[PDB]
């Protein structure tokens, strides 16, 4: 049952790593695309 | 009637604006004399043909990609379990939800087509395979529950399946649990 | 077109990688992924009716939807691989050999701590 506990621990840590990795990927995707688009939109009217 | 053709062909394209969904492969013109029952003399007709080819990227992305991803994910759910020695949950609800969504997609796509009965399009064969895999996969998942239930109903153990099951076991990367090995030794 | 999709995608991510216990078998997240995936497809069809239907370019919003779909679909497979790793405890008793030192060092950085039962087993 100790072997089961050790593999439970590995899965618990791994899914915690997945939570952090997929949270940053979401933030950079949603924010990055819209911020880039706003930058293109802002330079058009204001300068060109 | 006689036709007057251009440098590039029967129909001029020097001022043509390209279409975002279709390509003009070429043009043709034919002059033919025809008789009709209403008149004793012939008529002269000019036939202009335009050959246009669809640009597929838009339709592949919007009609095929979403369905393939859902079908692939649902397949994994059908034949995956968290344990070997525990009763499995029925996958009928998973199959029904996937089946009902594909029906909506079929209705949505069907509104974009002539509604003819002459032919079966290429995309129709793609959808038919996706439906068959999900529907047949639902029955295959239920047959796994059927086989596991044979352990409780009486205790006739597997007779010749056990040697076949052990040889196939390494090729499909699955290994025996510890308890089964302990039971065998006991 | 963007705000509703981002909120659903963010919420579903938390559901993929959250559990109520450390030493209990996990439930499959396939149903959660399928429901989220099927809703975004309807959103895509609805938005697609407002556009020229050209094939020349890929809009900025198309890239946004592609990333949302990829995260949900790839996130569903990552959640299933967590169940795969936990299942290795039952299949034989080969314990983790070198993963256990790496797992212990990463454990404090990602704010997760060992359960009491695991600590008791180590002392035993
Ligand atoms: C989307 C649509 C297409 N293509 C439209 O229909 C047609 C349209 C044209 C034209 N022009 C010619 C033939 C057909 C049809 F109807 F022959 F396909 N239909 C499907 O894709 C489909 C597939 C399987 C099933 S039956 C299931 F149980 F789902 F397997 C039902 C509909
Ligand atoms: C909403 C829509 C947009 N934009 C409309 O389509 C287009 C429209 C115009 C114009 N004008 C130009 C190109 C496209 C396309 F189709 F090239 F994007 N389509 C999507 O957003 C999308 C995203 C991913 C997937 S494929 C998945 F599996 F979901 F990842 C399918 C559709
Ligand atoms: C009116 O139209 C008919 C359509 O059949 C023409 O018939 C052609 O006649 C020529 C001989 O003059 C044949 O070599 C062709 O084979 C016929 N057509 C076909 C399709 O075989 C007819 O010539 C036209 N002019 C008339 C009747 O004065």
């Amino acid at each position: 049952n100790i072997v089961e506990l050790e593999w439970d621990w590995v899965a618990a840590v791994l899914e915690r790593v997945f939570l952090i990795f997929f949270t940053i990927c979401f933030l950079f995707s949603a924010i990055g695309i819209n911020l880039y688009g706003w930058y293109i939109w802002y330079t058009e009217n204001h300068f060109l | 009637y006689f036709p007057r053709t251009f440098t590039n062909g029967p129909i001029g394209l020097a001022n043509f604006l390209e279409n975002d969904a279709w390509s003009v492969l070429g043009t043709k013109v034919n002059r033919e004399e025809k008789k009709y029952t209403c008149c004793p003399v012939n008529y002269t007709l000019l036939h202009y043909d335009v050959v246009i080819q669809r640009k597929p990227l838009y339709y592949v992305l919007n009609l095929i990609a979403p369905t393939a991803v859902i079908t692939f994910i649902s397949i994994i759910g059908f034949f995956t379990s968290s344990s070997v020695h525990d009763l499995r949950q029925e996958k009928i609800t998973l199959g029904i939800t996937t089946l009902l969504s594909m029906s909506i997609m079929i209705f949505m796509v069907s509104d974009k087509m002539p509604s003819t009965s002459t032919c079966v399009p290429l995309i129709a064969l793609f959808y038919t395979l996706m439906i068959t895999i999900i529907s047949v996969g639902t029955l295959a998942a239920s047959s796994v529950i059927f086989v596991q239930k044979l352990g409780s109903i009486g205790n006739p153990p597997a007779s010749k399946t056990m040697k076949w099951t052990h040889r196939i076991a390494p090729f499909v990367l699955i290994q025996m649990p510890l308890v089964m090995k302990q039971a065998y030794a006991k």
